[PDB]
RNA sequence: UUUUU
């Protein structure tokens, strides 16, 4: 379980929502053990939770959180057209908007 | 001269101008109807009192007209227009009942007895005068991805 | 090399006509009204109406020899409304876009200099 | 060989977009998919691109720039199909121990 | 696209607000339509015209002298480019005397009913019909698409008949809702 | 919960 914080764009209501972790998430967890010699991972979940509602990734950073500074700084760089900026990920359309 | 030409206009325009409110007053001094009245006699002072247009009255403001009052007796039920609806059941009424609660309440009015707008001029003179491109803009390059008034136009 | 003729275009509130003829105006050329070109009669004063009109008319003159054509639209007029209505500017605009060249342009709706009196009666009309 | 933030890469893009100072670039624990982290590679890769193009022109006056991104458990489509980052799909060498 | 011509007389009380809206209004003709536009002074008439040359569109020169027009009634310059932009608008015009002989203060206050207090009777048809109205004295124009524009009439001709704002505000959310 | 020039 991680407490995020979920951004409602629609209405800028912020909110914190204890969810699953990713995958990813959860075997970086289990990496802590076998740093200094073999250890155990005690999950509190069943398989079954694990391979069905745990999401394989959790979602980038840009598509959580607002992005007002980082148009200003690539206006600055003369880069207008942020929609064909080459992304990793592009931006939600919404949040560039706002 | 021709900027005798230009005194005429500016004259011209003044006059026109003065007849549409003359026009305007005009229609708006025939509808004297009571509702209409009413509704702009309402909106009127909220204007004026969300604008502050008058100005707040001293203590002293305020005796004196507490002393005229006291000393007439103007807002009673005693005058003729108050006696004259009461005595003869025309104010049992509700928009007359008004009225007469209308002027009560503003006779009442008058009754009462370590250490821890100058409006912001945002315009470009009261600014931080800080120092710090087209080059800059070549790297963003190489990165890539009245006419007609009087002639014929 | 440029034959004229008129148009007379009649716009009225139920129907719209659209009427070609020589320069005289005794001939008649082509006759076409909304309600030819349309199945319920309460389309027939459509715009659509009007450019079906327009456009029968248009190809039936470039057949007969007519080129171009002088406009003359005209509402009902008299006692009753003096504007064309949307019906007669549709079919202005049909025209124009069939090719055939426009000459000139003018309103001929008969205006009173004091009429009769109107239908509605004192109450009025058309609720 | 120097270690900073990356804002602080970011703001020294902001003064000397070229970084004619450093002779390659490292972006480590990109797993974390930051947004600055995003916003640095989507820049970077333009950036070596350019520096290569200069130096084909120029070795002389314009050197190259040789980029790593190094992470943990990456999800290698994000950066190695994304063909709007690069043209070319990198290179991905995986350390297996 | 052979060589024709298009003259739009501009009334004396519309030429001020044409110079002022000059600027946005050439752009549009002689760019999208390829339109030759000129106003003649000596006959204050808009003049346009068809460049055989460049013009492509049969319908720009009819289409640009309705949008010349519109602006000539009295409707703004952005409800007047809907003309250029789509094809199926149309502006339909009646008078006061042809619903009902109203005269002297009948006249006036039957005006006076149809643009409602702050005009907000005259937006009220305009927004649920989706059409544009001038009313211009006695003399009222409505813009909008056919089926709109005859929906604006009926509601302005029941405030000319006599009929209180008030029940014809009711009625327009109605249509509204239909709509 | 994280976290940044």
């Amino acid at each position: 379980r991680s407490k995020e914080r979920k951004y409602n764009e629609s209405n800028g209501v912020q909110s914190f929502e204890v969810g699953w972790v990713s995958k990813a998430s959860a075997n970086q967890r289990s990496g802590r053990a076998g740093r200094t010699g073999p250890g155990h991972c005690y999950r509190l979940y069943s398989s079954a939770v694990f391979e069905h509602d745990f999401e394989q990734f959790s979602k980038p950073e840009i598509l959580r959180m607002p992005v007002e500074s980082i148009v200003l700084q690539m206006k600055s760089m003369a880069i207008h057209n942020i929609i064909n900026f080459p992304f990793p990920t592009p931006p939600d359309r919404v949040a560039l908007s706002k | 001269p021709e900027e005798m030409r230009k005194r005429t206009t500016e004259m011209r325009l003044m006059r026109e101008l003065m007849f549409r409110e003359e026009r305007k007053a005009r229609r708006l001094k025939k509808i004297k109807s009571k509702t209409y009245r009413k509704i702009k006699k309402k909106e009127l002072m909220k204007n004026r009192e969300l604008a502050a247009v008058s100005s707040d009255e001293d203590n002293e403001d305020h005796d004196i007209a507490r002393a005229k009052e006291r000393m007439t007796l103007k807002h009673k039920t005693n005058s003729k227009w108050a006696k004259d609806m009461i005595k003869h059941g025309m104010t049992n009424d509700a928009e007359t009942r008004e009225e007469m609660e209308e002027m009560l309440r503003q006779g009442e009015r008058l009754k009462a007895k370590n250490p821890w707008d100058l409006l912001l001029t945002a315009d470009d003179s009261t600014r931080l005068k800080i120092v710090d491109f087209k080059q800059q803009d070549v790297i963003a390059e190489a990165f890539a991805g009245l006419p007609g008034w009087g002639e014929w136009a | 090399s440029q034959v004229f003729g008129v148009a007379r275009i009649y716009a009225s509130f139920n129907d719209t006509f659209v009427h070609v003829t020589d320069l005289s105006g005794k001939e008649t050329i082509a006759r076409v009204t909304g309600g030819m070109k349309v199945k319920a009669d309460r389309d027939e004063s459509s715009p659509y109406a009007a450019m079906l009109a327009a456009q029968d008319v248009a190809a039936k003159c470039k057949e007969v020899g007519i080129t171009a054509v002088h406009v003359k639209i005209r509402a009902t007029g008299g006692t009753r409304t003096k504007t064309p209505g949307p019906g007669g500017q549709a079919a202005l605009r049909a025209l124009a876009r069939s090719g055939l060249r426009i000459g000139r342009i003018e309103d001929v709706t008969p205006v009173p200099s004091d009429s009769t009196r109107k239908k509605g009666g004192r109450r009025g009309r058309r609720l | 060989v120097k270690f900073m933030t990356d804002g602080v890469l970011l703001r020294e893009m902001m003064h000397d977009f070229k970084l004619t100072k450093y002779s390659s670039i490292i972006i480590d624990e990109a797993h974390e998919r930051n947004i600055n982290t995003d916003i640095l590679i989507g820049m970077l890769s333009r950036c070596v691109r350019l520096r290569a193009k200069l130096h084909k022109e120029n070795p002389i006056e314009h050197k190259k720039l040789k980029l790593i991104i190094m992470s943990a458990t990456l999800r290698v489509s994000d950066f190695s199909e994304n063909k709007t980052l690069f043209p070319i799909a990198p290179p991905v060498l995986q350390v297996d121990a | 696209i052979k060589f024709e011509s298009r003259k739009i007389m501009v009334p004396p009380h519309r030429m001020t607000p044409l110079r002022n809206s000059w600027t946005k209004i050439y752009p549009p003709l002689v760019e999208h339509l390829k339109l030759q536009v000129r106003m003649n002074l000596k006959t204050k008439s808009v003049e346009l015209r068809t460049n055989p040359k460049f013009t492509t569109d049969p319908g720009a020169l009819q289409k640009g002298a309705d949008f010349i027009k519109a602006f000539t009634l009295g409707f703004d310059l952005d409800d007047s480019i809907a003309l250029l932009r789509l094809d199926d608008l149309y502006i339909e015009t009646f008078e006061v005397k042809d619903v009902k002989t109203l005269t002297g203060d009948h006249l006036s206050r039957a005006i006076g009913r149809i643009a409602g207090k702050d005009g907000k009777t005259k937006f009220a048809i305009e927004n649920a019909t989706r059409t544009r109205i001038v009313l211009a004295d006695s003399k009222i124009h409505i813009l909008g698409g056919f089926t709109h524009i005859r929906m604006a009439r009926e509601s302005v001709v029941s405030l000319i008949l006599g009929s209180p704002p008030g029940k014809v505000y009711g009625n327009l959310r109605t249509v509204a809702s239909r709509l």
